[PDB]
């Protein structure tokens, strides 16, 4: 059979100008490079101890895929891409106790192109403090997946939902979760 | 409301390692929306067009020898390195899973239940669960959730057993990973 | 050790 793949994976995104580079072992991100700050982000901090990347390579990379996009969108004759709707879960990452530390992941899978906008509710109320997530994941069908965090602690007294918008749904979606 | 048609363009380069680095296949591919144009697979040795789109694409980079060389040693000077550069945290990681048992719904005995086996946080994805009862491995009634990659280096799984519990009855859920010699077993009594 | 990245050339005009 196969043992394992690593995948170097980047992506340039028109009109919004958006771009990833991104390296993934066995669908695990290993590290991404910031755009912003131009430095390499790796997904476990221990990670960077055992190795290195220069984060200027992915960018002059991305400077040739934007010029690529640019090319090949006049080649296609500007044929724009078709939205595909993201499918939505929300699980805990381990058996919720009462009164436990815990972290609620929404799985954001199977769709593109790679930009949404997704929120924690509580009980309805946008929440942000320790939230995490991240980058744009690839796919073998080329589509994207996507992972949003949020620590939490279990209680009979509250809701949650992970809200997410994308270009391929109708209207934001909501995915409930409560303590039963 | 925003509306403006998108264009994307996606490059990626898959390093596809079999027993160990024994075996290596680099597979570089251009995707312009959903559709990938173009390729260089180390098993062809050259670029190709997938679709009508990429054809000036491989006959350009196939006209450049100095590209198709580079290309053709990526196997050894990119995906070979790189495998030994992350091997101790990648290949060789190991996150032993934390096992939990209990029944699906708190019902008096004698009536169907749901037996759950949780399984965390553990890391690689090879993993093999079983249960038992009384002993005896039960195939019959076993509802997974397959295998859940969390996104942070860890997956999970749910194993459930569909039961009619009756006192006296001791179930058992076996799990194995590599990251324990032994499999791991955790007992729930009717 | 560090990580080595492949370089995207740049497609027909």
């Amino acid at each position: 059979k196969e043992e394992h793949v690593i995948i170097q994976a980047e992506f340039y995104l028109n009109p919004d100008q958006s771009g990833e580079f991104m390296f993934d072992f066995d669908g695990d991100e290993i590290f991404h490079v910031d755009m912003a700050k131009k430095e390499t982000v790796w997904r476990l901090e221990e990670f960077g101890r055992f190795a290195s990347f220069e984060a200027q390579g992915a960018l002059a990379n991305i400077a040739v895929d934007k010029a690529n996009l640019e090319i090949m969108t006049k080649r296609s004759n500007y044929t724009p891409i078709t939205n595909v709707p993201p499918e939505v879960t929300v699980l805990t990452n381990s058996p919720v106790e009462l009164r436990e530390p815990n972290v609620l992941i929404c799985f954001i899978d199977k769709f593109t192109p790679p930009v949404v906008n997704v929120t924690w509710l509580r009980n309805g109320k946008p929440v942000t403090t320790g939230v995490s997530e991240t980058v744009f994941l690839p796919r073998e069908d080329h589509l994207f997946r996507k992972f949003h965090y949020l620590p939490f602690l279990p209680s009979t007294e509250d809701v949650y939902d992970c809200r997410v918008e994308h270009w391929g749904l109708d209207e934001p979606l909501l995915k409930h979760w409560e303590f039963d | 409301g925003d509306t403006r048609p998108r264009f994307l363009w996606q490059l990626k380069f898959e390093c596809h390692f079999f027993n160990g680095t024994e075996r290596v296949r680099l597979l570089e591919r251009c995707i312009y929306n959903q559709e990938e144009s173009v390729r260089f697979d180390s098993d062809v040795g050259e670029y190709r067009a997938v679709t009508e789109l990429g054809r000036p694409d491989a006959e350009y980079w196939n006209s450049q020898k100095d590209l198709l060389e580079q290309r053709r040693a990526a196997v050894d000077t990119y995906c070979r390195h790189n495998y030994g550069v992350g091997e101790s945290f990648t290949v060789q990681r190991r996150v032993e899973p934390k096992v939990t048992v209990y029944p699906s719904k708190t019902q008096p005995l004698q009536h169907h239940n749901l037996l759950v086996c949780s399984v965390s946080g553990f890391y690689p994805g090879s993993i093999e669960v079983r249960w038992f009862r009384n002993g005896q491995e039960e195939k019959a009634g076993v509802v997974s959730t397959g295998l859940i990659q969390n996104g942070d280096w860890t997956f999970q799984t749910l194993v459930m057993l569909e039961t009619v519990p009756r006192s006296g009855e001791v179930y058992t859920c076996q799990v194995e990973h590599p990251s324990v010699t032994s499999p791991l077993t955790v007992e729930w009594r009717a | 050790a560090a990580y080595s990245d492949q370089a995207t050339p740049l497609l027909l005009s």
